[PDB]
RNA sequence: GGGGAACCUGGGGAACUGAAACAUCUCAGUACCCAGAGGAGAGGAAAGAGAAAUCGACUCCCUGAGUAGCGGCGAGCGAA
RNA sequence: CUGUUGGGAAGCAGCGCCAGAGAGGGUGAAAGCCCCGUAGGCGAAAGGUGGGGGGAUAGGUGAGGGUACCCGAGUACCCCGUGGUUCGUGGAGCCAUGGGGGAAUCUGGGCGGACCACCGCCUAAGGCUAAGUACUCCGGGUGACCGAUAGCGCACCAGUACCGUGAGGGAAAGGUGAAAAGAACCCCGGGAGGGGAGUGAAAUAGAGCCUGAAACCGUGGGCUUACAAGCAGUCACGGCCCCGCAAGGGGUUGUGGCGUGCCUAUUGAAGCAUGAGCCGGCGACUCACGGUCGUGGGCGAGCUUAAGCCGUUGAGGCGG
RNA sequence: GGCGGUAGGGGAGCGUUCCCGAUGCCGAUGAAGGCCGACCCGCGAGGGCGGCUGGAGGUAAGGGAAGUGCGAAUGCCGGC
RNA sequence: CCGGUGAAAUUGAACUGGCCGUGAAGAUGCGGCCUACCCGUGGCAGGACGAAAAGACCCCGUGGAGCUUUACUGCAGCCU
């Protein structure tokens, strides 16, 4: 293809809205008409009316914070073995991040659904009702400790 | 990339002048006056192009009425016979044969006094 | 597609291409644009009613005045005051995914192969610096000034031998800008390129 | 720039996993001088809503 | 000793505005006044960080992160 | 180089040349090869710089055992007000402290969010320290930046004229022609201003001298008007003058048909509700970041970078 | 079969300024702009054509970016 | 009245009659009817609801500002 004639496809050009005209868009600039319109209508999300919002809900969802804030206990993240059959061997968190899971959430636990290739998976924990689902396969050593 | 007005705003005011030709005083040289009286025209011309028939629709009848009453009968009594004769011809204009040879129309009259009396 | 020409130091032979040869222009169209906005140096500006030198003082009271109502003279309704929504300086660049230019690099190269408008080279009567020491090389190779040409080589001598060529634009082995490729109507490159272009994809 | 979440809504609401929004039920720490023991049950359980949840969704969004 | 377009450190320091009223809060230690340091200013070699019987002066960009948290827990504020 | 239109050639045609220089600007119009210059290369007696190299000097260079010497004072620490850290007294630490109580020398002293025990980090109350970082009066390069109502307020004798006592406010205004070659001279006339001749390619380029619109004023010509009731127009026919080939067309209007200006707010107009004397220019949904939906393209259990690092200088690649 | 239409929604287009298209082309045998016209295309906003003036720039087809389209705001400047 | 010099507010535009009705219902401007040659000049002020400074009046605004207080909170000051 030469330099010109490489136009776009279709359904993609901008032609944005130009509401300063005389029969295209209206002489009130689109979504305006009544009044109280030049700056803003406050935030139509959490507010407006001036009644009581809908913040009238109760926030029991506790442990809403202290002072030093969060605390460093490790995030246990699980992983469904459905695609653990994509590979095989002494699979370790070391590469499970390289595959496309965990992502330094760290502390890998295995669980899930499906046939498991008797592939000996080393991790930090295993779901019981899946561990016998592994017991009919191979071997599963545990993490270091805590 | 600035894009001043320039050509655009003038040429338009020249077109309104172009249609405001012969309009009294400021109504043809002052722009936003010429804009106005053009609004009424296109409206005045609209309605009247709907009206020009009713004008002639009326005129024809009087001439017709002028003719029938020169035989001795009214327009109301004239038309019925023609209609009784079932003659979807008479375009109320084409009944202008009162100075376009009359016997052609004078003997349309007697073909009316038939089917009614 | 598969087949490509080469001017060896010992004759005219060919080679087999490892290169996908499908097409999608809305990719290239969506790549040229990137190359062209990223080279846009952000410079345009006007001045809002704050960067204007006029003061901030009402011109005449609105009550009991006869005229209208007004204020400071930076007001865009006046004249010479402030700009409305002027074009303060800003970047136009972004971050187009590499997988669009990588594939976008390949697509265009086969486009010249698909039309034959290609040539890998290796032999040069112009391995030194002279514009005359090249145009005869083009004569003995097949470039008669009819149509444009992009050139790639890792030798800063041949560039000299054509950097003054209106129909031949210089290009280092690396920035194979899809702009200049599609810009020029024919392409030339070397192995010194066809190892990095290969290390990109190949 | 960089939208600020609404911690006054985080502490109150939890975003589901089908996009729905669910809050604890209202009316359980004031009116309880003995009224319907029935009521102290369908108010200790979470409930979902309708239109206004999208008014809430947009108050979160990075979370 | 005084000057210097803006940049920098310290001494003082608002109110409009927002909260669709308004006092805590915000605007904000901003604008403005003062003194001073130069081509830069300030900081700068742990009585540090923060959880590993670990990092190693200080500044600066990115991410962490609008996380943790702060809030008439309301507007909204905002780390390491 | 020549030839040919052209007032003028760089234009057009032919025949060539340079190229590490074909980026630009100027020359009577559009020049790679007429001019300055660009590619590339050489360069200061003097001042400064120094950030790269070198010399010198400042400074610095061992261990084991014992000793019972010293390790920064109204300081540490505690309380009463207080500020900073996201900490609005909150469970409220830590850092600094205005007031009060007031230690100790490694058998010591602070900290790890009240407090205590253990465990770990630190050794305060003396100071200094380049680099990496911000800015643009200044210089350079650059521009999908403007082009005399725009761009800073000033392209120009502008922070002037002008206003105000005063701080302070603060404009308007560019364009003959390539060359003044700028009208000798004659005539009307007091001059100004004009006629002619002349220069000039052009004076219909005349010194507020490129273009010259619109409002506004006047002269000439075609149609009309002194029995007529009007948002000033529309429709029909005839009439007058003009263009044109049959036929048709332009401009005007005498008569007849109908006809309650524009915008805005208003339930509501013709309106005694707002607004505009007119004309011409400036003038009003863009941008940054985050996010919902839609769509176009890339990959697809993956998708993707940010600051930053190598390189021509309108090239990209790494960077997970 | 439907097509009166305000707020409002969707779709489609015309014009301006600038960039790729360009070391390209049109331009002294006259460009942009300004006076006309009863010619032509378009229902349109608009685009071409003949005449006059002006005197040096202007840029197609396909893409891109906007300081983008005026009849009023007792809008502002200037002129009348 | 003649010679000379020569503004203003106002103004959408005008070819601006009366009467009896209608009409958001005060009509030169709509309907009907009556009157009226074109154009000035001197003067009188009934109409054009006349020009408004955004009426000297009333109301609205979660406007402003001055003043009052055993309205609220704080501050100086004073006692302690
Ligand atoms: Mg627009
Ligand atoms: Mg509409
Ligand atoms: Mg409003
Ligand atoms: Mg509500
Ligand atoms: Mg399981
Ligand atoms: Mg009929
Ligand atoms: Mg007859
Ligand atoms: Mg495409
Ligand atoms: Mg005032
Ligand atoms: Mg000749
Ligand atoms: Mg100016
Ligand atoms: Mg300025
Ligand atoms: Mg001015
Ligand atoms: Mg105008
Ligand atoms: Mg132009
Ligand atoms: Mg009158
Ligand atoms: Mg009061």
């Amino acid at each position: 293809d030469l330099r010109p004639n490489p136009g776009a496809n279709k359904r993609r050009k901008r032609v944005g809205r130009g509401p300063g005209s005389g029969h295209g868009k209206t002489a009130t600039r689109g979504h305006k008409g009544q009044k109280s319109r030049s700056g803003g209508l406050k935030d139509p999300r959490r507010f407006e009316g001036g009644r009581s919002t809908t913040l009238m809900r109760l926030p029991k969802r506790g442990m809403q914070g202290q002072v030093p804030g969060e605390i460093k206990r490790p995030r246990y993240q699980g992983v469904n073995l459905k695609d653990l059959a994509r590979f095989e061997g002494e699979v370790t968190p070391e590469l499970l991040v390289r595959a496309g899971l965990l992502k330094k959430g760290y502390r890998l636990k295995i669980l899930g659904e499906g046939e498991a290739k008797p592939l000996k998976v080393v991790a930090h924990a295993f779901s019981k009702s899946a561990l016998e689902k592994l017991k009919a396969a191979g071997g599963e050593p545990v993490l270091l400790e805590a | 990339p600035r894009a001043k007005t320039g050509v655009v705003r003038r040429r338009k005011h020249k077109k309104i002048l172009k249609l405001a030709k012969g309009y009294w005083g400021l109504r043809s040289k002052s722009f936003r006056k010429a804009r106005e009286t053009l609004f009424a025209a296109g409206n005045y011309a609209y309605a009247h192009r709907k009206r020009r028939k009713r004008d002639f629709r009326r005129l024809w009848i009087v001439r017709i009425n002028a003719a029938c009453r020169q035989h001795g009968l009214n327009y109301s009594t004239f038309i019925h016979g023609l209609k009784k004769a079932g003659i979807e011809v008479d375009r109320k204009n084409l009944a202008d044969l009162a100075v376009r040879e009359p016997q052609v129309f004078a003997e349309l009259v007697e073909r009316a006094k038939a089917a009614q009396g | 597609m598969y087949q490509i020409p080469v001017l060896s130091p010992s004759g005219r032979r060919e080679l087999a291409a490892d290169l996908p040869a499908e097409i999608n222009p809305h990719l290239l169209w969506e790549v040229v644009r990137w190359q062209l906005a990223k080279r846009r140096r952000g410079t345009a500006s006007t001045k809002t009613r704050g960067e204007v030198a006029y003061s901030g003082r009402k011109i005449w009271p609105q009550k009991h005045t006869g005229r209208a109502r007004h204020g400071d003279i930076g007001a865009p309704i006046f004249v010479g005051g402030g700009v409305v929504f002027g074009p303060k300086p800003r970047d136009y660049s972004y971050t187009l995914p590499k997988k669009v230019r990588k594939k976008g690099l390949a697509m265009a190269v086969a486009d010249r192969a698909r039309e034959g408008k290609l040539l890998l080279v290796e032999a040069f009567a112009g391995v030194n610096g002279k514009t005359k020491e090249f145009l005869a090389w083009a004569k003995e190779a097949g470039l008669d000034g009819s149509e444009s040409v992009l050139l790639v080589t890792g030798n800063e001598l041949v560039r000299r031998a054509a950097r003054n060529l209106p129909w031949v634009v210089t290009l280092a082995p690396e920035g194979l800008n899809v702009y200049d490729i599609v810009r020029t109507e024919r392409l030339v490159m070397d192995l010194d390129a066809w190892e990095v272009f290969q290390n990109r994809i190949g | 720039p960089k939208m600020k979440t609404h911690k006054g809504a985080k502490k109150r609401v939890k975003i589901t996993a089908s996009g729905k929004v669910v809050a604890m039920k209202t009316g359980k720490r004031h009116l309880n001088w003995q009224k319907s023991g029935k009521e102290i049950r369908q108010k200790g359980r979470k409930f979902v809503l309708a239109k206004p949840e999208a008014e809430r969704i947009k108050l979160l969004l990075p979370y």
